[PDB]
């Protein structure tokens, strides 16, 4: 069980330093959503164009 | 926030490693920043009762006109506030509104 | 693209593509949905 | 006269939903090209709003899929404590055998 | 200021956290060290304004 | 006087976050195409890099899953051998039974 521990605190790990972790994701959603927001803008205006 | 920006679109170049003449009270606002991301998610509150929270504290028994607080008094309560929401079940959003 | 832009029209001061589209520490992800924005606004501001 | 507990209680989470308000139409601009032209000119945006919604949609279910896998790696954490406590208390029983 | 002590106290049992989880949200002195993710924050909040 | 071993720690781990520096943009140049033909050609490029976004950022989850793929029969593996030497002692109380 203590194994176990450490094998369950190195996936833990490996999900906190691993590239594609969820701090990359909220980074490409908050970044993209404002993309897409003015993106949003610039096409309603041809649409109305 | 007003500060904020007026220190990054003067003062800060991105990318380099130096010391601008109030970087560090910059440092503090994002450790605030941080502080207060870290009181919502162990609070438990939900997303819009939050804003009621932040813009609208008399409602939550704080003082007129004050600024919120962040103190263990106010972070028992908020938890006591969303353990009392999340009682209401299903009828907690027509509670809520 | 930005350059026939500034010569289609007098102005010199008037820029659209501005650094930071590649975030090294993100590898460069979404360079090209934030160029692909800048050239939206080059095309917008062109037609009006 | 001898103690029984009380049977189990369910608990009981509150989900509210969000509302965000119906925004408005930009003023209209009269471009200089004639209708063929410029169906097609805003065909070309509308179709790369749809990938940026396909991309977008992508990133929400996958920071979901990681914010799930980042929460049960911390529940599995908590968990193994006790499993070691317990362990400990088989231990002792030994010795007491 | 014994009942604060023993409500708070308490109320850390129930939320299994400790006074030094419960300071970080609390304190009001705040580290001025730029980290890394406070220049994260910087960069994207320079070249996103 | 009867010794108790004390409560099993929790491991901590820490993740730190990396910082790149910001670049510089290339010097212009002038081109001999006029806007509408250049930035259809520079559309041309932006959106190959899109797609080239997108196949990397397949690649990095891809990568990520099949590390912790490994991890995890590398993991299987070590406790095995645990469970092999529990079962030895399974046997062994029954040769003293």
């Amino acid at each position: 069980l203590k194994t176990q521990q450490e094998q369950t605190q190195s996936q833990l790990a490996f999900l906190q330093r691993k590239f594609s972790n969820q701090a990359l994701y909220n980074w490409l959603r908050g970044r993209l959503a404002a993309i897409y927001f003015q993106f949003y803008d610039l096409a309603v205006a041809r649409c109305l164009m | 926030a007003e500060k904020f920006w007026d220190w990054l679109n003067t003062k800060y170049t991105p990318g380099s490693s130096e010391a601008v003449e109030t970087q560090e009270h910059i440092v503090q606002y994002c450790q605030a920043l941080a502080q207060l991301e870290m009181v919502y998610h162990s609070t438990g509150i939900n997303e819009n009762a939050f804003r009621l929270f932040v813009t609208k504290p008399e409602m939550f028994g704080a003082a007129t006109g004050a600024a919120p607080a962040h103190d263990a008094l106010s972070l028992i309560m908020l938890t006591r506030f969303a353990d009392w929401v999340n009682a209401l079940g299903e009828k907690a959003s027509s509670v809520l509104a | 693209a930005e350059q026939a832009y500034r010569w289609e029209l007098n102005d010199d001061s008037a820029r659209f593509i501005k650094p930071g589209a590649w975030q090294g520490t993100y590898a460069g992800l979404l360079a090209g949905e934030t160029l692909m924005l800048s050239l939206a606004q080059m095309e917008d501001a062109h037609l009006k | 006269i001898y103690a029984t507990p009380a049977d189990p209680k369910a608990l009981l989470s509150a989900a509210v939903a969000t509302s965000q308000g119906g925004g408005k139409l930009p003023e209209s601009f009269m471009s200089l090209w004639r209708f063929p032209h410029m169906l097609e000119n805003a065909r070309g945006m509308v179709s790369q709003l749809t990938q940026f919604g396909s991309t977008l949609q992508n990133i929400i279910e996958r920071q979901d899929a990681e914010a799930l896998n980042a929460l049960l790696q911390n529940q599995a954490a908590e968990l193994i404590l006790t499993n070691l406590s317990i362990q400990d208390k088989t231990i002792e029983e030994l010795d007491a055998e | 200021l014994i009942r604060k002590l023993n409500t708070i106290t308490s109320w850390l049992h129930t939320q299994k956290w400790s006074v030094f989880q419960l300071f970080i949200m609390t304190s009001t002195s705040y580290n001025k060290t730029l980290t890394p993710e406070i220049k994260n924050l910087l960069d994207t909040v320079y070249h996103g304004l």
